[PDB]
Protein backbone atom coordinates (compact mmCIF):
# COMPACT_ATOMS: atom_id res chain seq x y z
CA UNK A 1 0.00 0.00 0.00
CA UNK A 2 1.87 3.06 -1.15
CA UNK A 3 1.94 5.08 2.10
CA UNK A 4 3.56 4.55 5.36
CA UNK A 5 4.87 6.14 8.35
CA UNK A 6 6.11 4.77 11.82
CA UNK A 7 8.85 5.67 14.09
CA UNK A 8 10.01 8.90 15.89
CA UNK A 9 11.62 11.85 13.83
CA UNK A 10 15.53 10.99 13.69
CA UNK A 11 14.68 7.20 13.87
CA UNK A 12 12.26 6.87 11.03
CA UNK A 13 11.08 4.71 8.08
CA UNK A 14 8.53 6.59 5.86
CA UNK A 15 7.30 6.15 2.05
CA UNK A 16 7.24 9.79 1.27
CA UNK A 17 6.09 10.79 -2.53
CA UNK A 18 7.18 7.29 -4.07
CA UNK A 19 10.01 7.45 -2.30
CA UNK A 20 10.80 5.24 0.81
CA UNK A 21 13.19 6.76 3.76
CA UNK A 22 15.03 5.08 6.56
CA UNK A 23 16.30 7.62 9.34
CA UNK A 24 18.91 7.05 11.57
CA UNK A 25 19.92 9.57 14.51
CA UNK A 26 23.69 9.20 15.40
CA UNK A 27 23.62 10.24 19.15
CA UNK A 28 21.09 7.26 19.55
CA UNK A 29 23.87 4.84 18.19
CA UNK A 30 25.73 5.84 21.89
CA UNK A 31 29.15 5.10 20.18
CA UNK A 32 30.42 7.02 23.05
CA UNK A 33 29.62 4.18 24.88
CA UNK A 34 31.80 1.46 23.23
CA UNK A 35 35.61 2.42 24.45
CA UNK A 36 35.79 4.04 28.19
CA UNK A 37 36.00 7.98 28.62
CA UNK A 38 39.19 8.48 28.71
CA UNK A 39 41.49 7.53 25.30
CA UNK A 40 40.00 10.74 24.12
CA UNK A 41 37.06 13.26 23.76
CA UNK A 42 37.30 13.98 19.95
CA UNK A 43 35.66 10.99 18.38
CA UNK A 44 34.72 11.86 14.53
CA UNK A 45 33.36 10.14 11.38
CA UNK A 46 36.24 9.35 9.12
CA UNK A 47 34.60 6.95 6.06
CA UNK A 48 30.93 5.42 5.69
CA UNK A 49 30.04 2.16 3.26
CA UNK A 50 26.87 0.57 3.30
CA UNK A 51 25.86 -3.26 2.74
CA UNK A 52 22.72 -4.43 1.15
CA UNK A 53 21.94 -8.13 1.35
CA UNK A 54 19.10 -8.26 -1.29
CA UNK A 55 18.71 -10.37 -4.29
CA UNK A 56 19.85 -7.82 -7.83
CA UNK A 57 19.29 -9.62 -11.21
CA UNK A 58 22.13 -9.02 -13.06
CA UNK A 59 22.68 -6.15 -15.42
CA UNK A 60 20.39 -4.30 -12.66
CA UNK A 61 21.74 -1.68 -10.54
CA UNK A 62 20.74 -0.72 -6.77
CA UNK A 63 19.98 3.09 -6.74
CA UNK A 64 20.09 4.67 -3.14
CA UNK A 65 21.40 7.66 -1.63
CA UNK A 66 22.94 7.88 1.97
CA UNK A 67 22.59 11.04 2.82
CA UNK A 68 23.87 13.44 6.09
CA UNK A 69 20.96 16.41 7.67
CA UNK A 70 22.75 17.68 10.53
CA UNK A 71 24.02 21.68 11.11
CA UNK A 72 27.50 20.93 10.96
CA UNK A 73 29.62 22.81 8.26
CA UNK A 74 30.77 20.33 5.70
CA UNK A 75 33.12 20.39 2.80
CA UNK A 76 30.87 20.89 -0.66
CA UNK A 77 30.02 17.57 -1.57
CA UNK A 78 30.76 15.30 1.34
CA UNK A 79 27.58 15.11 2.53
CA UNK A 80 26.13 12.70 0.55
CA UNK A 81 27.40 9.04 -1.18
CA UNK A 82 24.90 7.37 -3.90
CA UNK A 83 25.35 3.35 -3.48
CA UNK A 84 24.57 1.40 -7.24
CA UNK A 85 26.35 -2.04 -5.98
CA UNK A 86 25.75 -2.72 -2.11
CA UNK A 87 28.54 -4.79 -1.59
CA UNK A 88 30.98 -2.67 0.81
CA UNK A 89 29.84 0.38 -1.19
CA UNK A 90 31.71 3.12 -0.69
CA UNK A 91 30.27 5.14 -3.42
CA UNK A 92 33.64 5.91 -4.73
CA UNK A 93 34.66 4.52 -7.95
CA UNK A 94 37.94 4.34 -6.26
CA UNK A 95 38.27 4.82 -2.30
CA UNK A 96 41.27 6.19 -0.86
CA UNK A 97 42.44 7.07 2.66
CA UNK A 98 45.45 8.92 1.73
CA UNK A 99 42.95 11.29 0.00
CA UNK A 100 44.45 15.26 -0.08
CA UNK A 101 40.36 16.36 0.02
CA UNK A 102 37.82 15.55 2.82
CA UNK A 103 36.24 11.58 2.58
CA UNK A 104 32.28 12.14 2.46
CA UNK A 105 30.58 12.67 6.24
CA UNK A 106 34.27 13.35 7.85
CA UNK A 107 34.67 15.53 10.23
CA UNK A 108 31.18 14.96 11.62
CA UNK A 109 31.18 14.70 15.46
CA UNK A 110 29.81 11.33 16.66
CA UNK A 111 27.53 12.50 19.12
CA UNK A 112 25.88 14.34 16.42
CA UNK A 113 22.23 14.97 17.21
CA UNK A 114 21.22 15.05 13.11
CA UNK A 115 20.84 11.93 11.16
CA UNK A 116 21.94 9.65 8.34
CA UNK A 117 18.81 9.31 5.55
CA UNK A 118 19.05 6.55 3.08
CA UNK A 119 16.63 7.20 0.18
CA UNK A 120 15.57 4.55 -2.59
CA UNK A 121 14.62 6.17 -5.31
CA UNK A 122 11.37 4.90 -7.69
CA UNK A 123 10.48 2.29 -4.84
CA UNK A 124 6.82 1.70 -5.81
CA UNK A 125 7.46 1.79 -9.58
CA UNK A 126 11.16 0.14 -10.53
CA UNK A 127 12.56 -0.91 -6.94
CA UNK A 128 9.79 -2.78 -5.82
CA UNK A 129 10.92 -5.99 -6.33
CA UNK A 130 14.39 -5.39 -4.67
CA UNK A 131 13.47 -3.61 -1.75
CA UNK A 132 10.69 -6.16 -0.82
CA UNK A 133 13.73 -8.71 -1.84
CA UNK A 134 15.75 -6.54 1.39
CA UNK A 135 17.14 -8.03 4.25
CA UNK A 136 18.15 -5.20 5.77
CA UNK A 137 20.59 -2.39 6.09
CA UNK A 138 24.10 -2.59 7.24
CA UNK A 139 25.95 0.91 7.74
CA UNK A 140 30.00 0.95 8.22
CA UNK A 141 30.75 3.12 10.34
CA UNK A 142 34.90 4.47 10.75
CA UNK A 143 35.75 7.11 12.98
CA UNK A 144 38.89 8.30 15.25
CA UNK A 145 39.53 8.61 18.44
CA UNK A 146 41.01 11.99 19.68
CA UNK B 1 58.96 35.11 -28.44
CA UNK B 2 58.69 33.83 -24.92
CA UNK B 3 55.44 35.47 -24.22
CA UNK B 4 53.53 34.46 -27.35
CA UNK B 5 54.10 30.67 -25.46
CA UNK B 6 53.53 31.97 -22.53
CA UNK B 7 50.22 33.75 -22.70
CA UNK B 8 49.42 30.43 -25.03
CA UNK B 9 49.77 28.22 -22.13
CA UNK B 10 47.53 30.62 -20.25
CA UNK B 11 44.52 29.81 -22.58
CA UNK B 12 44.77 26.18 -22.36
CA UNK B 13 45.03 26.64 -18.84
CA UNK B 14 41.87 28.75 -19.16
CA UNK B 15 40.10 25.93 -21.08
CA UNK B 16 40.85 23.07 -18.49
CA UNK B 17 39.15 25.35 -15.69
CA UNK B 18 36.15 25.71 -18.03
CA UNK B 19 35.12 21.96 -18.20
CA UNK B 20 35.85 21.70 -15.02
CA UNK B 21 33.35 24.10 -13.80
CA UNK B 22 31.14 23.71 -17.47
CA UNK B 23 30.98 27.13 -17.43
CA UNK B 24 32.36 28.48 -20.61
CA UNK B 25 31.83 32.31 -19.09
CA UNK B 26 34.29 32.61 -16.92
CA UNK B 27 37.30 34.86 -18.54
CA UNK B 28 40.58 35.42 -16.60
CA UNK B 29 42.68 36.40 -19.49
CA UNK B 30 41.29 39.42 -20.63
CA UNK B 31 44.33 40.80 -23.18
CA UNK B 32 46.21 44.13 -22.22
CA UNK B 33 49.11 41.83 -20.37
CA UNK B 34 51.43 43.34 -22.70
CA UNK B 35 50.77 47.44 -23.09
CA UNK B 36 52.81 49.61 -24.83
CA UNK B 37 53.04 51.88 -22.42
CA UNK B 38 55.67 49.47 -20.46
CA UNK B 39 57.20 48.07 -22.82
CA UNK B 40 56.01 44.91 -22.49
CA UNK B 41 57.23 44.67 -19.08
CA UNK B 42 55.03 43.81 -16.37
CA UNK B 43 53.55 41.39 -18.81
CA UNK B 44 54.09 38.23 -16.62
CA UNK B 45 53.04 40.04 -13.34
CA UNK B 46 49.69 40.61 -14.95
CA UNK B 47 49.29 36.58 -15.97
CA UNK B 48 50.82 35.99 -12.44
CA UNK B 49 47.46 37.69 -10.73
CA UNK B 50 45.32 35.90 -13.66
CA UNK B 51 46.34 32.56 -13.20
CA UNK B 52 45.75 33.24 -8.66
CA UNK B 53 42.20 34.29 -9.98
CA UNK B 54 42.21 31.31 -11.88
CA UNK B 55 43.36 29.18 -8.23
CA UNK B 56 40.91 31.05 -6.28
CA UNK B 57 37.89 30.57 -8.53
CA UNK B 58 38.49 26.90 -8.75
CA UNK B 59 39.36 26.13 -4.63
CA UNK B 60 35.90 27.80 -4.03
CA UNK B 61 33.82 26.05 -6.85
CA UNK B 62 35.11 22.98 -6.16
CA UNK B 63 32.82 20.63 -5.66
CA UNK B 64 32.96 16.50 -4.80
CA UNK B 65 31.03 14.22 -7.21
CA UNK B 66 28.48 11.54 -6.40
CA UNK B 67 30.21 8.72 -7.99
CA UNK B 68 27.30 6.24 -9.61
CA UNK B 69 27.60 3.36 -12.25
CA UNK B 70 24.84 2.67 -14.90
CA UNK B 71 24.71 -0.93 -16.42
CA UNK B 72 22.92 -1.11 -19.90
CA UNK B 73 21.59 -3.92 -21.72
CA UNK B 74 21.77 -3.34 -25.12
CA UNK B 75 19.54 -6.26 -26.08
CA UNK B 76 17.32 -4.95 -23.23
CA UNK B 77 17.76 -1.38 -24.84
CA UNK B 78 16.72 -2.00 -28.59
CA UNK B 79 13.73 -4.44 -27.36
CA UNK B 80 12.29 -2.06 -25.29
CA UNK B 81 12.08 1.08 -27.79
CA UNK B 82 8.71 2.63 -28.38
CA UNK B 83 9.12 3.72 -32.04
CA UNK B 84 11.41 2.07 -33.87
CA UNK B 85 12.79 -1.60 -31.43
CA UNK B 86 13.94 -4.86 -32.66
CA UNK B 87 15.57 -7.91 -31.69
CA UNK B 88 19.63 -7.68 -31.10
CA UNK B 89 20.42 -11.45 -31.64
CA UNK B 90 18.02 -12.61 -34.22
CA UNK B 91 18.93 -9.37 -36.26
CA UNK B 92 22.43 -9.82 -35.54
CA UNK B 93 22.49 -13.52 -36.79
CA UNK B 94 20.31 -13.00 -39.73
CA UNK B 95 23.11 -9.65 -41.01
CA UNK B 96 26.21 -12.20 -40.60
CA UNK B 97 24.43 -14.87 -42.43
CA UNK B 98 23.09 -12.46 -45.37
CA UNK B 99 25.68 -9.82 -45.21
CA UNK B 100 23.86 -7.24 -46.03
CA UNK B 101 21.45 -5.61 -42.95
CA UNK B 102 19.93 -2.04 -41.33
CA UNK B 103 17.52 -1.68 -38.53
CA UNK B 104 16.17 1.02 -36.79
CA UNK B 105 16.25 4.73 -36.36
CA UNK B 106 19.11 7.12 -37.09
CA UNK B 107 21.22 6.55 -33.40
CA UNK B 108 19.66 3.72 -32.35
CA UNK B 109 20.70 1.49 -34.83
CA UNK B 110 22.26 -1.74 -35.84
CA UNK B 111 23.58 -2.04 -39.32
CA UNK B 112 26.26 -3.83 -41.09
CA UNK B 113 28.15 -1.13 -43.19
CA UNK B 114 30.90 -2.15 -45.53
CA UNK B 115 32.30 -5.46 -43.88
CA UNK B 116 31.25 -3.92 -40.24
CA UNK B 117 28.58 -4.45 -37.67
CA UNK B 118 27.96 -1.16 -35.91
CA UNK B 119 25.24 -0.86 -33.11
CA UNK B 120 24.68 2.47 -32.09
CA UNK B 121 22.93 3.80 -28.72
CA UNK B 122 21.37 7.33 -28.39
CA UNK B 123 22.67 8.98 -24.94
CA UNK B 124 20.08 10.42 -24.66
CA UNK B 125 17.89 7.79 -24.78
CA UNK B 126 18.73 5.68 -22.05
CA UNK B 127 17.09 8.51 -19.62
CA UNK B 128 19.82 8.40 -17.16
CA UNK B 129 18.80 12.16 -15.54
CA UNK B 130 15.41 9.88 -14.64
CA UNK B 131 17.80 7.48 -12.22
CA UNK B 132 17.84 10.26 -9.50
CA UNK B 133 15.72 13.22 -8.37
CA UNK B 134 16.11 16.65 -10.11
CA UNK B 135 17.50 17.60 -6.97
CA UNK B 136 21.65 16.65 -6.22
CA UNK B 137 22.82 18.79 -9.09
CA UNK B 138 22.06 19.19 -12.56
CA UNK B 139 25.80 18.74 -14.13
CA UNK B 140 25.82 14.86 -14.69
CA UNK B 141 28.68 14.02 -17.02
CA UNK B 142 30.30 10.56 -17.61
CA UNK B 143 34.01 9.53 -15.98
CA UNK B 144 35.04 6.21 -17.43
CA UNK B 145 33.34 3.68 -20.29
CA UNK B 146 33.95 -0.01 -20.15
CA UNK C 1 45.39 9.89 -14.01
CA UNK C 2 46.30 13.78 -14.74
CA UNK C 3 44.84 13.01 -18.27
CA UNK C 4 41.19 13.44 -18.95
CA UNK C 5 39.80 9.99 -19.46
CA UNK C 6 37.78 8.65 -22.52
CA UNK C 7 34.03 10.23 -22.91
CA UNK C 8 35.34 12.14 -19.69
CA UNK C 9 33.02 15.18 -19.80
CA UNK C 10 30.31 14.24 -22.24
CA UNK C 11 27.26 15.47 -20.53
CA UNK C 12 24.55 12.00 -19.79
CA UNK C 13 21.74 14.12 -21.70
CA UNK C 14 23.84 14.46 -24.97
CA UNK C 15 22.00 14.17 -28.58
CA UNK C 16 24.85 12.33 -29.86
CA UNK C 17 25.83 8.55 -29.59
CA UNK C 18 28.25 5.62 -28.71
CA UNK C 19 28.69 3.14 -31.39
CA UNK C 20 30.10 -0.04 -31.25
CA UNK C 21 31.86 -1.47 -34.30
CA UNK C 22 33.05 -5.13 -35.15
CA UNK C 23 35.59 -5.24 -38.57
CA UNK C 24 36.18 -8.39 -40.62
CA UNK C 25 32.24 -10.01 -39.21
CA UNK C 26 31.77 -12.06 -41.94
CA UNK C 27 35.30 -12.67 -42.23
CA UNK C 28 37.12 -13.54 -39.47
CA UNK C 29 34.63 -12.55 -36.72
CA UNK C 30 31.30 -14.27 -37.91
CA UNK C 31 32.50 -17.23 -35.51
CA UNK C 32 32.98 -14.95 -31.92
CA UNK C 33 29.66 -12.85 -32.97
CA UNK C 34 27.26 -15.09 -33.86
CA UNK C 35 27.95 -16.80 -30.22
CA UNK C 36 27.71 -13.29 -28.79
CA UNK C 37 24.68 -13.31 -25.86
CA UNK C 38 24.35 -9.59 -26.12
CA UNK C 39 26.12 -6.18 -25.18
CA UNK C 40 26.75 -4.44 -21.73
CA UNK C 41 28.00 -1.11 -21.33
CA UNK C 42 29.13 -0.22 -17.80
CA UNK C 43 29.42 3.49 -18.01
CA UNK C 44 30.25 5.71 -15.21
CA UNK C 45 29.15 9.37 -14.68
CA UNK C 46 29.71 11.72 -11.89
CA UNK C 47 27.04 13.95 -10.50
CA UNK C 48 27.17 17.71 -8.86
CA UNK D 1 44.50 42.97 -6.13
CA UNK D 2 47.24 40.04 -5.32
CA UNK D 3 47.03 41.02 -1.39
CA UNK D 4 43.01 40.20 -1.57
CA UNK D 5 43.39 36.63 -3.10
CA UNK D 6 46.77 35.91 -1.12
CA UNK D 7 44.92 36.80 2.29
CA UNK D 8 41.67 34.62 1.18
CA UNK D 9 44.20 31.79 0.73
CA UNK D 10 45.33 31.99 4.39
CA UNK D 11 42.32 32.42 5.71
CA UNK D 12 40.66 28.86 3.68
CA UNK D 13 44.53 27.61 5.06
CA UNK D 14 43.66 28.85 8.55
CA UNK D 15 39.72 26.94 8.24
CA UNK D 16 41.62 23.65 7.48
CA UNK D 17 43.46 23.86 10.59
CA UNK D 18 40.58 24.71 12.81
CA UNK D 19 38.89 21.24 11.23
CA UNK D 20 42.04 19.48 11.95
CA UNK D 21 42.36 20.21 15.26
CA UNK D 22 38.49 20.87 15.82
CA UNK D 23 39.47 24.26 17.76
CA UNK D 24 37.96 27.15 16.71
CA UNK D 25 39.25 29.57 18.80
CA UNK D 26 42.81 29.93 17.47
CA UNK D 27 43.38 32.99 15.29
CA UNK D 28 46.72 33.49 13.32
CA UNK D 29 45.57 35.93 10.94
CA UNK D 30 45.01 38.70 12.86
CA UNK D 31 44.23 41.57 10.53
CA UNK D 32 46.43 44.57 9.92
CA UNK D 33 48.94 42.95 7.84
CA UNK D 34 48.73 46.15 4.76
CA UNK D 35 49.43 48.83 6.94
CA UNK D 36 49.37 52.15 5.74
CA UNK D 37 52.75 53.17 7.60
CA UNK D 38 54.85 51.21 4.44
CA UNK D 39 51.75 51.38 1.50
CA UNK D 40 51.19 48.02 1.73
CA UNK D 41 54.74 46.85 1.41
CA UNK D 42 55.87 43.68 4.45
CA UNK D 43 52.25 42.16 4.05
CA UNK D 44 53.93 39.61 2.17
CA UNK D 45 56.26 38.87 5.04
CA UNK D 46 53.66 39.16 8.12
CA UNK D 47 51.47 36.47 5.85
CA UNK D 48 54.77 34.16 6.01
Amino acid sequence: EGKGNVGASGNELKLSNRQIEASVRLSDLKIFSDYPESLGNTRQLKQVSVTLPALVGPYEDIRAVLNYGGSIVMPRGCSAIALSHGVNDSGQFMLDFNDSRYLPFEGISVNDSGSLTLSFPDATDRQKALLESLSDIILHIRYTIR
Amino acid sequence: QFFDLTQSFCLMAQEALRRELTDNGVTFIRGGAWNGTTAGLMAGETLLLNLAEMEKVWLERDERALEVTRTVSLAQFYQALSSDNFNLTEKLTQFLREGKGNVGASGNELKLSNRQIEASVRLSDLKIFSDYPESLGNTRQLKQVS
